[PDB]
RNA sequence: UUCUAAGGAAGGCAGCAGGCGCGUAAAUUACCCACUUUCGAAUUGAAGAGGUAGUGACGACACAU
RNA sequence: AAACUGCGGACGGCUCAUUAUAACAGUAAUAGUUUCUUUGGUUACAAGGAUAGCUUUGUGAAUGAUAAAGAUAAUACUUGAGACAAUUCAUUCAAGUGAGUUAGGAUGCCACGACAAUUGUAGACAAGUAACCAAUGAGAAUUUCUGAUCUAUCAAUCAGUUGGUAGU
């Protein structure tokens, strides 16, 4: 979805969520006004390794 | 013998002694050190024949002349 | 009681103020003092203060005196008497009579412990272990770098400069 | 403390300098030191920057340099005779740059006899009555309140002529 | 200006909140280092810098009846 | 944990009282000065005391108050081999730069004097330290040229004032 960053020095991978209507974290969501759209940026820390370690 | 007016010897800023006629440093006198400046100005040759000392002036001393550079008319001499 | 010799170490004032030794005066004075001297801890580095002292002459006033050699107050008295011991080897070999050569590791001061176990000593200092040349583990080997693995680029680097500034054609 | 700053002075046309600000550690000056003849004494001064400042107060020997015979020795300073400023640096014997300095040959004097074979006790005439009379005439070229020492040369020739008679 | 056992002692809000006075005339004695960045022995600790929240017909924009 | 040592509190934050060529703006110079940080380089198988936190005895109503004694460490304070650099002075040989007795070399002398007597078993590799070059630095600091509001019921002002020499 949108674009994609291959991030291994952090141990990440970030997409911007589009919605059409514990390794998973979210931020920065807001719909679009008048219903419908919404959007959003999701950040994939994969291994639960990092998520702790990069993660405040 | 007529520049030396003052209580102090008056000596130039780079004063060294010349070599006499069988090569080596003659201590018995002292050259006249002369240099030219830079953008295009000529060395008066009062500078370079003359016995003035001056540790200001720009031809005979150690003083640098930089970027600026302006004219006028004499205004006093006293 | 019998009685011995003793001198006047320290001291304080009716009000708290210490006895500066210097201070040859009986009333008391304000000076600009430093850690030097004592009577005043600076909280910032080269920090100075004008304090409030007494002399060094004893009078009526004082409260205690530290005159030992006690705590007495001034009528009264009080009375002082290994917490560890010494640390490098060096002294070690002072106290128990030992040698250069000679271990002090079995001469070491040992304090047990006693709870709800261990037998505890100070961390040795300068001593003769293998790596003690760690000091020269290599640490110190590693004037090579600077012993001509350096230097001899300094003589590497000079001589072929002077090749090309000899052309000069 | 002393200051530098041209704030305080007037204009070239005369007229009076306000005030805007204060005196600043930049423009900080320091109390001379007359470096007087005597038992060595030097102190050291924090300058800007953390550099350290060798203030020389009291001084004896200085090292000296012969011009002709290309030879600097150490001698112990007698008099001083001439300073071109201020009379006053003659009687306290104030050491400073360019003050004619009385020093004993001595040591030059030991030099000739071990590198000519003879004693001086060709060279300008005033040069040999220094020699013979034990005192001879140099001029100090350090500068004893900055760098806490007397470096200086023996006066010659058209020098010596010059410096002899204004005495 | 403040404490005091009357012997003595520290303090400088033209820092952030707040109080008195003055004037026609001007806001909370809030929460947090998550954003920007600074300092430090340093990936981690602090930061009334900074951010968020509260008062706000000083002003600016869109918009009900 | 506390404490010694190191670094920082000279940045940031607030205000506009002072200030009439002062400050500030553009501009130019430093061949007339220059740190800190960071960056690139260059130059004895290990010594000596004492000090805090620590223990003990205390004073004062009290402060970020303070007194004695007993110990104990260093990348704190010192000595010391490892073998030059940088300063002053005097003389001298001299190439880039618009321009330099200039960077630089040689001779003699004084003072100064090193590259921790340092640290990880673990995350040889590190890490640390003293001086000296250079960058950071179109930075800081001084300085050049030009540029300000009203007023002549302000017309003459200045004596370190303007310049010279020597010094500080």
């Amino acid at each position: 979805t949108r674009n994609l960053i291959v991030n291994p020095l952090l141990c990440r991978k970030q997409v911007v969520v589009d919605i059409y209507h514990q390794t998973i974290v979210l931020n920065g969501f807001v719909t679009k006004y008048g219903g419908g759209k919404t959007s959003g940026f999701a950040l994939i820390y994969d291994t639960l390794s990092a998520l702790k370690k990069f993660v405040p | 013998m007529a520049e030396q007016t003052e209580r102090a010897y008056q000596k130039q800023v780079f004063h060294h002694h010349s070599r006499n006629e069988k090569g080596e440093i003659d201590f018995g006198n002292v050259k006249r050190y002369h240099k030219q400046i830079g953008m295009g100005f000529v060395t008066p040759a009062e500078a370079i024949k003359g016995t003035y000392i001056d540790k200001k002036c720009p031809f005979t001393s150690d003083v640098s002349i930089r970027g600026r550079t302006l004219s006028g008319i004499v205004k006093s001499c006293h | 009681f019998k009685g011995y010799i003793l001198k006047i170490t320290g001291g304080c004032d009716k009000d708290g103020f210490p006895m500066m030794t210097g201070v040859a005066t009986n009333n008391r004075v304000r000076l600009l003092l430093d850690g030097r001297n004592g009577c005043y801890k600076p909280l910032r580095n080269g920090e100075r203060r004008r304090k409030t002292v007494r002399g060094a002459i004893v009078a009526g006033d004082i409260s205690v005196l530290n005159t030992i050699v006690k705590g007495e107050g001034e009528i009264e008295g009080v009375t002082n008497d290994m917490r560890a011991g010494p640390k490098r080897a060096s002294h070690i070999r002072k106290l128990f009579n030992l040698s250069q050569k000679d271990d002090v590791k079995k001469f070491v001061i040992r304090r047990e412990v006693a709870k709800k176990k261990r037998s505890k000593a100070p961390k040795i200092q300068r001593l003769v272990t293998p790596r003690r040349l760690q000091h020269k583990a290599q640490k110190l080997e590693a004037k090579k770098l600077h012993k001509i693995a350096m230097l001899k680029e300094a003589k590497r680097y000079a001589a072929i400069l002077n090749r090309y500034k000899v052309l000069k054609a | 403390g002393i200051t530098r700053d041209s704030r305080h002075k007037r204009r070239a046309t005369g007229g009076k300098k306000n005030s805007m600000q204060k005196k600043k550690k930049n423009t900080m000056g320091r109390q001379p030191a007359n470096t007087r003849l005597g038992a060595i004494r030097v102190h050291d001064v924090r300058c800007r920057y953390g550099i350290i400042k060798r203030r020389a107060l009291r001084l004896e020997n200085g090292n000296f340099s012969w011009a002709s015979q290309s030879i600097t020795k150490g001698t112990k300073i007698l008099n001083v005779v001439y300073n071109a400023s201020d009379n006053d640096f003659v009687r306290t014997n104030t050491l400073v740059k360019g003050a004619i300095i009385e020093i004993d040959p001595a040591p030059f004097r030991l030099w000739f006899l071990k590198f000519y074979g003879k004693d001086i006790a060709k060279f300008d005439e005033a040069l040999l009555e220094g020699f013979q009379s034990g005192r001879v005439l140099a001029c100090i070229s350090s500068r004893p309140g900055q760098t806490g020492s007397v470096e200086g040369y023996i006066l010659e020739g058209k020098e010596l002529d010059f410096y002899s008679k204004k005495i």
